């Protein structure tokens, strides 16, 4: 069984969330999984949710397609997109994420570096 | 270490 990895709440914003969840594969100790999942909790439905991401050069990143780009309102499905870290040279993790899509009629444009990386997540 | 976004 892997190390247990706290979850890590990264944004919210009118209802809508971004949780990042993180596996560290003890027969893999290079790689990491991030797990990015966008909730929504408002009245109004996410759409054309696209996550960007940016890591240090130290660090290889991998994306995975996302398994949508629609949050339905209260609560809905959930989008889940999966991030793929090679770190073998334990290098701090840093992570800067662009979210983009459409709430409220709203054009979304958050970007930021996640602060607070549980250190189990690189080391 | 420089960064990108894909």
């Amino acid at each position: 069984g892997s190390a247990p990895i706290p979850d890590l709440k990264v944004f919210e914003r009118e209802g809508v969330q971004l949780n990042l969840s993180f596996i560290r594969p003890p027969e893999n100790p290079a790689l990491l999984l991030i797990t990015i999942t966008a909730t929504n909790f408002s009245e109004g439905d996410v759409t054309h949710f696209i996550c960007q991401a940016a890591v240090p050069k130290s660090l290889q990143l991998q994306l995975q397609a996302p398994s949508g780009n629609t949050v339905p309102a209260r609560g809905g499905l959930p989008i889940t997109q999966l991030f793929r870290i090679l770190n073998p040279n334990k290098a701090p993790l840093r992570l800067k994420l662009r979210l983009t899509y459409d709430h409220f009629h709203q054009s979304v444009q958050e970007i930021f570096e996640v602060n607070n990386l549980p250190v189990e997540s690189w080391q | 270490p420089d960064w990108d976004f894909n």
